[PDB]
């Protein structure tokens, strides 16, 4: 089967300067007729692919004109010529001259902006949650940039790594930041035997751990 | 223009097999195209599946030998998929796509649709109401969330007030643990706003044709 292969894996854009990457075939894909049948596609966050490029260098239907193709043979490019933030997600290259069809494993355009220091705010468990047995800790930390970033619990002062499950969205498109979700479980007897729950965030916009914390049993 | 949708079961117990839909809107699948199943893995990772084209021709992968067939009807203006012999490998998110045969343009997406290989069983979420702490709630901006824990298997789907509440809002990847996922959604509003302004989760679980409507209430006197 022909190989795809896509470089860069990642790559980090700023807000209207141009963007390039690169798709090699393992064999030529231009047929019998003429045509090269290599395409371009993009998947943003949460949505399926969709249609960039086709025929290796012709703009497919709708598609903005900032995307052009080029290439043949087997070394295809495609450049963006001046980045928006609604471009960010995965591009992906595929051939279908030679069966079967093969995508490339995709290259992640980032939007690089300047730094953001998380918003951060936890919430206790629920009334609702506390009938049940369980008892669930959440702490956001909201549209912070650049993406890496530590969480950590404490109860009643001591660090707790146990029963801790993170979670993080894509780059969002309209601010160019990025969020995670932290939930700490606990069973509900062991929450209620504690007071103050207590979730940091390191992040490389401050020195020091933003905290916030809560008592069990004050609003 | 052409319009295309997934429809099929989500969960699949493994060596059985699963069976999807794709019904097209706004072209005839007799003119033009070719009719293709795409499948993505964890990884950005695609595979090409088959297709049948205009004419009732079909294609497959060779990875999926023996398991894969690829039909129509022509009446209802729909291609389908079944693969049989399914394992947990085969969990991915499928899509019927159309590429015109002629340059392999217009191409057309579905929405998708997560299948799930698993014996697991389905679970419907139970919905907690995420409510910020007193000392939180006297800045210029509030932040207030959903918990939907306990289900299996996904997707859920999850607005704000009916879907009238987009902005500022922050829904997560589920995470699995045990057979069963958790979820959680924020949202940030204008603090005067509230509790003026009501604020509800609405979660669906097509899966357990279960859904849950949850007024966030304020903590202390409500």
């Amino acid at each position: 089967d022909v190989v795809m292969t896509q470089s860069p894996k990642t790559i980090s854009v700023t807000i209207g300067q141009p963007a390039s990457i690169s798709c090699k075939s393992s064999q030529r894909l231009l047929n019998s007729n003429g045509k090269t049948f290599l395409n371009w596609l993009l998947q943003r966050p949460g949505q399926s692919p969709k249609r960039l490029i086709y025929l290796g260098t012709k703009l497919d239907s709708g598609v903005p004109d900032r995307f052009t193709g080029s290439g043949s043979g087997t070394d295809f490019t495609l450049k963006i010529s001046r980045v928006e933030a609604e471009d960010l997600g995965v591009y992906y290259c595929w051939q279908g001259t030679h069966f079967p069809y093969t995508f490339g494993g995709g290259t992640k355009l980032e939007i690089k902006r300047a730094d953001a220091a998380p918003t951060v705010s936890i919430f206790p468990p629920s009334s609702e949650q506390l009938t049940s047995g369980g008892a669930s800790v959440v702490c956001f930390l909201n549209n912070f940039y650049p993406k890496d970033i530590n969480v950590k619990w404490k109860i009643d002062g001591s660090e707790r790594q146990n029963g801790v499950l993170n979670s993080w969205t894509d780059q969002d498109s309209k601010d160019s930041t990025y969020s995670m979700s932290s939930t700490l479980t606990l069973t509900k007897d062991e929450y209620e035997r504690h007071n103050s729950y207590t979730c940091e965030a390191t992040h490389k916009t401050s020195t020091s751990p933003i905290v916030k914390s809560f008592n069990r049993n004050e609003c | 223009r052409v319009q295309l949708q997934q429809s099929g079961p989500g969960l699949v117990k493994p060596s059985q097999s699963l069976s999807l839909t794709c019904t097209v809107t706004g072209y005839s699948i007799t003119s033009d195209f070719a009719w293709n199943w795409i499948r993505q893995f964890p990884g950005n990772k695609l595979e090409w599946m088959g297709y049948i084209n205009y004419s009732g021709f079909t294609s497959h992968n060779p990875s999926l030998k023996s398991r894969i067939s690829i039909t129509r009807d022509t009446s209802k203006n729909q291609f389908f998929l079944q693969l049989n012999s399914v394992t947990t490998e085969d969990t991915a998110t499928y899509y019927c796509a159309g590429l015109l045969w002629y340059d392999g343009g217009a191409g057309s997406w579905g929405q998708g649709t997560l299948v799930t290989v698993s014996a697991a069983k389905t679970t419907a979420p139970s919905v907690y109401p995420l409510a910020p702490v007193c000392g939180d709630t006297t800045g210029s901006s509030v932040t207030l969330g959903c918990l939907v824990k306990g289900y299996f298997p996904e997707p859920v789907t999850l607005t704000w007030n009916s879907g009238s509440l987009s902005s500022g809002v922050h829904t997560f990847p589920a995470v699995l643990q045990s057979d069963l996922y958790t979820l959680s959604s924020s949202v940030t509003v204008t603090s005067s706003t509230w509790p003026s302004q009501s604020i509800t989760c609405n979660v669906a679980h097509p899966a357990s044709s279960t859904k849950v409507d949850k007024k966030i209430e304020p903590r202390g006197p409500t």
